[PDB]
């Protein structure tokens, strides 16, 4: 259909010749002469405050070339993929567990473990705050600013105070979905150095190398053209890769010591200190009639973003534009608010929020179609988006759209194949 | 601590090596062989990506001391070209589409070879349950097992 | 003269840096994994065709991992600038002392050097052709084709014949330049191998990659975009490293061993083989005035090109649309005749033909000068181009000309730091 | 042939090799060492792209044994950097315009420095001189001079 010379066509892959004969490198398949090693001296409290802190002796290790915290940072020292709430080395205060205290580079591994364990470190812990109940009480500490409400959107469409009385049906509950991580294969990995012509480099597992040479010029205060990021050959990302890893940590230690300096992260630690999906809870309301029209939908929902920001302003944003799922709704009540804690980074994960807004509206559709005796499909295929439609947000569907045709087909396939 | 003498047929030629015991038989191939094919993607014998050939038997080398490689006959995805070239089984995953990101590759190809040396002509029961040992995150697996009969097919003429 | 930002500037190179640091790679200076080591067995004769080569005693030399000879050759075996009249390694007949004939890779120099010196070779010496009165005499064996006559060109001009019988002053003489080398401080140089991804490439010392490529594909039978040359940072070249040095040799021997492939000529073998500037012997008359004005030049011109043509082409053309000199001259002839020898081939060098031109119509500018009693810089003035006057190919000048101004402040100067 | 043991003081730090006698010094530096910046441009002694500072006076390594480095102080390009910046005389031919091709760079800052330190304040006649022994193909040597002349008058600046 719509004969194409190559489109569609399942031809062999650019990179998986070199990745079917090992040739290919990822990351931490990188090895540069004089290469020093680097890890990272995290916290292991959840909110506090860094009362005393000794490198002197991690340093006076015969072995370990350079020992540093946020003063060693010639440029900012804040970052982040949206909001800049994010420090390469905290200054102001801990704000989560495994938060990056401060870097070492050594000339081996174990001499890095050894400057690791030391040094010492002593904290004035502060109130963890892990709930979104807790987070919202206008009591608990800022762990942002001087409030706990990171994002707050809502949306109206028409009127659903109205159109909840037109409605022969009417179904409610409440959603919630969980904290889930990535789990690429490849664990995070880096390597910078000064090229031969002098060219900051860092080779690293990425998924937005232009991002994060931004955020590494910013940190060593040099114009973008004059720092050099490649992404090398990526175990997987999932979202859990677009956020800053070992970029600023290795090219500190590289601006420092001048020479390459490799970090690879043990499974554990990039579980750890990687951004996790958000997880969410959703009230919801949907009204509908008789023959099965969909007539008005309302949501509440509240969002635990973690430590930091990341992806969280586009999570609340993408989830409240889609929470009233592929179908067509008259009047479209959303109330959304995304909150700062304790727990681990909530960022970018498959799906940007709009996973658990599925579970939620699907679950009250299928809900319907349960109340009014109809085949799951038909009751969605008769709400179903088709072109000229208007969305809750007030733009008309023009071009593209052939969600009855994945019913369809779909279902037909199921039949075939499971019995529907 | 003395450093120990390890003879091993490393892909397909006689090498020996002394070094010190105090590593993992990945970090052995890794560091002192250069074969980076080998993964490390867990570090706790999970993930199958440290996948090589020892003994006709494919083991998670993160899980081995350096020194247990002794006397052995180790092949890692370097060792399996043929001549530079990627043999049929290496092709079969080029044309299945059973590389996405591939980090796992390495070790799915020398867990399919080494079932395939000893199994010609394998079940698809017995393709899965081989290489059950390898974790992918992209593919969900489908078309990796596709190239192993994929492979299987052609390896009857 | 324009207030510019940035232009005109003594600006502090953008690759200065490496330089005076050491950190500055030149193809030598690389070095990769597994690389091996590679020289050329070259002809000691001049012309002759290989009645016989034994290779099998070098490649029974252990260390030793391939000697080829234009056999292992998967594509083309025919090279040039502009014409390929050049093999990559000799197949029909050695045209020059140093062709090219097998080529070795090997695990250490001293091996490649101890496999040419296994190999044995004969040779049916044909007549070694030197100067151009023998390569012109049509009963001399053809280097090449059916004629050692490699160019012609003539200009023709207003009319000579006319105007020679209406000057005052005919100065006549024969000029003729030399054979000379480049001798850029670094000697040839370069190193292929297939990257990471299986890339093919060729890291070289070179003024041209983007023609390096096409002829290492052309080679190969590789598309273009399937070979990568990436010109090193080039210890100066003068026009001798536009033509091919190693590129091929290396590229076919890493295409044979799947390793990286590393040349570096000694400085003599660089000279040897490498282009030189065409020696010329110009036969010229000019005539002009009593009031110093010019008013025909006809110039009857040789060249050498050597043994193959590189910029043969380029140098003919070029000397004969500047033999007369930057001066109006409203009637010029010009008779040109580069011819095929077995003399080391003349190619590019700084000035293509130009400055062997210049040899000629200075001297002649001058002895006018002297004739007429005139200052050698007014003479020069007083026919000097300007914007308007009309080239002896029929173009006029429309813009950017400043021959004047040149011959003023020179002899200003000149006065003022010499005593002109 | 039996190996020899070499030791000698580069770049700064003491540094001991077992190695085979049969290579020159060149091969040495830029083999065994690593040091690049030591170039090869004729392997007779004339163009001294592979000069290097030998107890305090520069030589062309290509003319040399290996062995012959033992018990000696050597400073190659490598060796003149400040903490992983640009000496005084590396600014000054980075600003001069001495710098082309790059090539002959290296011998040429070796041979200044290896004046200066010598003699701060020497006259033209003597940088000259001290560097006859570097050939250029790019430069034509008028800003290869002009650097150094300018080195010796910044050095003479700082004094403050
Ligand atoms: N019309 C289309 C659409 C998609 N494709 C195929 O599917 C891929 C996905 O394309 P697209 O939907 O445009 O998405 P992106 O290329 O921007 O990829 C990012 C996306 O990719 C996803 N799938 C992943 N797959 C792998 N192997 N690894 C990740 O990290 C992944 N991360 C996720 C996440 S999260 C995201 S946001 C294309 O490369 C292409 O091979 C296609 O052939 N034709
Ligand atoms: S690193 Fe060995 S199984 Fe994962
Ligand atoms: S292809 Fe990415 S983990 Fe398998
Ligand atoms: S290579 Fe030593 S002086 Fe030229
Ligand atoms: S700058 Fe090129 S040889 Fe000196
Ligand atoms: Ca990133
Ligand atoms: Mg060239
Ligand atoms: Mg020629
Ligand atoms: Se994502
Ligand atoms: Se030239």
């Amino acid at each position: 259909g719509k004969d194409y010379q190559v489109l569609g066509k399942n031809k062999v892959k650019v990179d998986s010749l070199e990745k079917v004969m090992g040739t290919a490198k990822f990351a931490a398949d990188y090895s540069f002469p004089d290469m020093l090693y680097a890890g990272v001296f995290r916290s292991t409290v959840p909110h506090a405050r860094i009362v005393s802190l000794d490198l002197s002796k991690a340093r006076a290790i015969d072995g370990v070339e350079a020992v540093l915290d946020y003063h060693a940072i010639p440029g900012k020292n804040r970052f982040g993929i949206i909001i800049k709430d994010e420090p390469c080395l905290v200054d102001d205060k801990v704000r989560r567990y495994g938060d990056a205290i401060a870097v070492v580079a050594a000339q081996t591994p174990d001499l890095v473990q050894e400057a690791l364990d030391a040094i010492t470190i002593e904290y004035e812990e502060l109130e963890g705050i892990f709930t979104m109940e807790r987070a919202l009480e206008e009591d608990s500490p800022a762990i942002h600013g001087d409030t706990n409400i990171h994002q707050v959107k809502h949306l109206e469409y028409g009127d659903v105070d109205a159109a909840f009385k037109q409605c022969d049906i009417v179904v409610e509950d409440t959603y919630s979905t969980h904290r889930l991580t990535h789990m690429f294969i490849e664990p995070d990995a880096g390597v910078s150095y000064y090229d031969n012509e002098g060219m900051l480099t860092v080779v690293v597992s990425t998924q937005n190398p232009h991002y994060d040479r931004g955020e590494v010029a910013g940190m060593l205060a040099l114009p973008n053209s004059k720092v050099r990021i490649i992404q090398a050959t990526t175990g997987g990302g999932f979202g859990g890769k677009l956020d800053l890893s070992v970029q600023c940590h290795c090219a500190l230690l590289t601006y420092h010591t001048k020479k390459p300096v490799k970090m690879v992260r043990s499974r554990e630690e990039s579980t750890t200190v990687s951004s996790k999906r958000h997880p969410m809870t959703m009230h919801c309301k949907t009204g509908a009639t008789k023959d099965g029209r969909l007539q008005a939908v309302q949501v509440e929902m509240f969002g635990d973003t973690g430590a930091y920001a990341s992806y969280g302003p586009a999570v609340i944003t993408r989830a409240t534009v889609h929470c009233m799922g592929p179908y067509v709704v008259p009047n479209v009540r959303v109330d959304a608010k995304f909150v700062y804690t304790n727990n681990p980074m909530s960022g970018a994960f498959r799906g940007f929020g709009v996973p658990q807004a599925s579970v939620c509206h699907e679950g009250q559709m299928n809900a319907l179609a349960k109340a009014l005796g109809m085949d799951p499909i038909d009751i969605r295929i008769l709400n179903a988006h088709q072109v000229g439609a208007k969305l809750a947000t007030g733009q008309v569907l023009e071009n593209s759209v052939g969600l009855i045709e994945t019913l369809e087909k779909a279902r037909e396939k199921a039949v075939e194949v499971m019995g529907y | 601590m003395n450093k120990i003498t390890i003879n091993l047929n490393l892909n397909g030629e006689a090498r020996s090596i002394v070094t010190e015991p105090n590593k993992r038989l990945l970090d052995l191939l890794r560091e002192d062989f250069g074969l980076t094919s080998v993964k490390e993607g867990c570090s706790e014998g999970e993930c199958g990506a440290c996948t090589v050939i020892f003994n006709g038997d494919p083991v998670t080398t993160c899980c081995m001391l350096a020194g247990q490689a002794d006397e052995s006959t180790i092949i890692t995805l370097e060792g399996v070209a043929e001549d530079g070239k990627p043999s049929l089984l290496q092709q079969c995953f080029l044309e299945a589409g059973a590389v996405q990101c591939g980090y796992c590759t390495p070790g799915m190809i020398l867990t399919a070879k080494a079932l395939l040396d000893k199994n010609p002509d394998p079940t698809d029961e017995e393709i899965t349950v081989a290489m059950s040992g390898n974790l992918c995150r992209c593919t969900g697996y489908i078309k990796i097992h596709a190239a192993v009969r994929y492979a299987v097919e052609r390896c009857a003429n």
